[PDB]
């Protein structure tokens, strides 16, 4: 829902 | 007809695979497999060096078959699983991690697997569990040793702390010396105490994950353009990520591709996903030259193809090892001259990568070894944000005197001004400068709605919106994808904080704290009486953990106040409420420094030694204020708890915010382009007369 910057 | 032969057929490509001619081994397991068929092992590890190879699809039907002939083979079902993961199918992944746990109890990688997928889902509790049994089961087990190592960071738990990173570093440098992949993600480097030549190799090691898919193309080095003739005097850039649309690197970049001058450059943007509907992925479309979308083109060699027969010249990797990258495409290497920018904060180890776009107070030169690419130096910071752009309703606000504090109860929207002019009393301090709303009936209207929790007022026909209550005002609005188009209050009592208090904030993920962090922020907290810290539930089973280690460190549980994860327009508007941001030295805030930089709060901060832990400081350097950039952690202390001692001195350097942040070139997307056109127009000049690519650092 409250995108990140993921591996 | 003969398993005998068969037998040695596959000990022989075993062998052909422990000195990666993996080109070989193939070809041998495949003969052991066409005397004799029914030879499980044969299938199994066929299939484990096709799903190196990336050809997932055939990897696949070798697994099935050694299911089918050894039925017990409980490593095949966990490998297979794997296979199925990588395709998307998580839901029968998940079936075969699940089956092999039934089938062997005891075997550890199954439980590991499992955990991985409860990781990526965001159940983190759940991954720890299951990374625990594995351990438990095997207790020399480096991939969930380090996994869980992560998982336990995410939420906060730093139990045998110091033991267990000894213990990382320890196991990333016996995998690098006995030549094996590394357990500790790229992506995670910065966070453990890593012996950095190491960070560095770490990088290096998941590039060659890359070569291997690309080699059973057989593609010819492509033949670069040398000149910009084709091109009609313009160089041809392409920006390639898999985040044009909701994701904080387009809410960093997401003005560039139109900025560009369409005299000298063609800008091409490569989509690694697909449309996710939002205005993000609109306007890069409606702005870039040519907008490509090679989530259509899943094969990573027609992909470069197309890019090379789009002519690039500068090819931009915007993603790093983040989710979604195709470095494969930049493995390919389709165009002459190839980039890092912005996505990924760190090495690509990659020799396939030519150039790290970066700054002087990011990477000093000194510093040179900790990156395989040569440094190309924007003069002022890398970083970049589309505030300016997204939130303009920040630019200026007003406050409610409830007794003359700039943080308590604020105003935000466009027709602010307007608003103001309806009303009799508004007094205008000067810094622009800041009008004041006297306690009135109007400004108790306005209250009694917060107090209320009511969605919206109206007040002389101006609307008045409720700041907890946006999404359901505008659904657009709250995401960025709109500017609001009502007059936004936002306070203190909203958030649970004191209004007469110093509110220090870190609006980051949990996982960037570590104990030292804690530490500083308890010594600032004691020596600032009446203070209070801010943090997320960014995840929320974070949060007790840290209220544990709070109290451990003599902070009752009211000095420190958690708030839930806000929808974007929200999280960043909120940053007017603190006082001051303390900055995590361990990973500094990316584009969580710049949102806290636009609502016009001053950020402290402690520049470390990797990327991630100077770019705080490098945006502040930008911003021209080098006062709140500590050289130690007493330095960091001091400056922080000045700022909340010295009321006069943090009035001074908010405003210094407030103003700068305007002024200098910071968030100003225009100048940020034009200077990195510049730097473009260097790596040509150079590479067009011949030259292999060597440090820009002008
Ligand atoms: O790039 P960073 O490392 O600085 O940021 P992350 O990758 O940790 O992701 C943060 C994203 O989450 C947004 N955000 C923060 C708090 C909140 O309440 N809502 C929210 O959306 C940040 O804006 C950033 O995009």
């Amino acid at each position: 829902v409250t995108p990140v910057s993921t591996a | 007809s003969c398993p005998t032969h068969a037998d040695s057929l596959n000990n022989l490509a075993n062998i052909k695979r422990e000195q990666g001619n993996i080109e070989e081994a193939v070809r041998l397991y495949r003969k052991a497999l066409e005397v004799f068929p029914e030879f499980a092992a044969a299938h199994s590890n066929l299939a484990s060096v096709l799903q190196q190879q990336g050809k997932l699809q055939e990897a696949l039907m070798h697994y099935k078959e050694a299911i089918r002939i050894s039925p017990t083979f409980a490593d095949a079902y966990s490998n297979m699983g794997n296979t199925l993961k990588e395709m998307q199918d998580v839901q029968g992944a998940l079936q075969c991690y699940t089956r092999a746990i039934q089938i062997n109890p005891a075997f550890a990688d199954a439980h590991s697997n499992l955990a991985s997928i409860h990781k990526d889902s965001g159940n983190i509790p759940e991954a720890i569990a299951s990374y625990r049994t594995a351990l438990k089961l095997k207790p020399d087990f480096p991939d969930a040793y380090c996994n869980l190592a992560h998982c336990l960071q995410i939420v906060c738990d730093w139990t045998d702390y110091d033991e267990r990173m000894k213990k990382l570093v320890s196991i990333v440098a016996d995998q690098l010396e006995k030549n094996r992949l590394p357990s500790v993600h790229p992506h995670h480097s910065m966070l453990y105490p890593l012996s950095h030549g190491f960070r560095k190799a770490i990088a290096e090691r998941h590039g060659n994950l890359c070569l291997d898919k690309i080699n059973v193309l057989h593609k010819p080095p492509y033949e670069h353009p040398k000149d910009l003739k084709l091109s009609d005097g313009r160089l041809r850039v392409g920006y390639v990520s898999s985040d044009f649309g909701n994701h904080p690197t387009s809410h960093l970049m997401q003005s560039i591709p139109g900025m560009h001058n369409p005299d000298k450059f063609e800008v091409f943007c490569y989509a690694l996903s697909p449309d996710d509907g939002t205005n993000f992925r609109v306007k890069v479309m409606a702005e870039a030259n040519h907008f490509i979308d090679l989530s259509q083109i899943p094969c990573n060699g027609k992909a470069a193809d197309r890019i090379h027969q789009d002519g690039i010249h500068i090819l931009v990797n915007m993603n790093g090892y983040t989710k979604g990258a195709r470095n494969e495409l930049f493995a390919l290497r389709p165009a002459p001259i190839q980039a890092m920018w912005l996505g990924y904060p760190g090495t690509s180890g990659a020799l396939f990568m030519d150039y790290i776009i970066t700054d002087q107070e990011t990477s000093p030169a000194e510093v040179a070894e900790q990156y395989s690419e040569k440094l190309a130096y924007m003069p002022h910071t890398f970083f970049i944000g589309d505030h300016a752009n997204m939130f303009p309703h920040l630019k200026k606000k007003a406050v409610i005197d409830f007794k003359i504090y700039d943080n308590r109860i604020v105003l935000n929207g466009i027709d602010l001004k307007a608003f103001l002019d309806s009303l009799p009393d508004v007094k205008i301090v000067k810094m622009l400068n800041m009008p004041v709303i006297p306690m009135n009936t109007i400004a108790e209207a306005v209250i009694e709605m917060i107090n209320r929790g009511q969605i919206q007022i109206t007040i002389n026909g101006f609307s008045i919106s409720n700041g907890l209550a946006t999404t359901q005002i505008n659904n657009k609005a709250a995401t960025g994808e709109e500017v609001p188009r009502t007059i936004i209050v936002t306070t203190r009592s909203q958030y649970g904080l004191p209004e007469d208090a110093i509110v220090y904030c870190n609006f980051n993920q949990l996982y960037k704290i570590d104990p030292s962090t804690l530490q500083m922020w308890a010594n600032i907290l004691k020596r600032v009486p009446n203070s209070v810290l801010w943090l997320l539930r960014f995840p929320a089973v974070g949060e007790p953990n840290i209220q544990q280690y709070a109290q451990n460190m003599g902070l009752p549980q009211n000095r420190i106040i958690f708030s839930p994860v806000a929808p974007k327009e929200e999280h960043v508007r909120r940053g007017q409420l603190a006082d001051v941001c303390l900055d995590t030295p361990l990973c500094n805030g990316h584009t969580t420094g710049m949102d806290v930089l636009w609502a016009g709060t001053p950020m402290v901060t402690m520049p470390g030694e990797t990327l991630a832990s100077r770019v705080a400081a490098s945006q502040l350097t930008c911003l021209g204020c080098l006062e709140l950039i500590a050289k130690n952690r007493q330095e960091y202390e001091d400056i922080a708890v000045k700022l909340g001692t010295d009321l006069e001195y943090l009035k001074k350097v908010r405003g210094k915010v407030w103003k700068q942040r305007i002024s200098s070139p910071l968030f100003n997307t225009k100048q940020y382009t034009m200077e990195l056109e510049r730097l473009y127009l260097q790596m040509w000049e150079h590479y067009a007369a011949g030259n292999k690519p060597d440090h820009m650092i002008k």
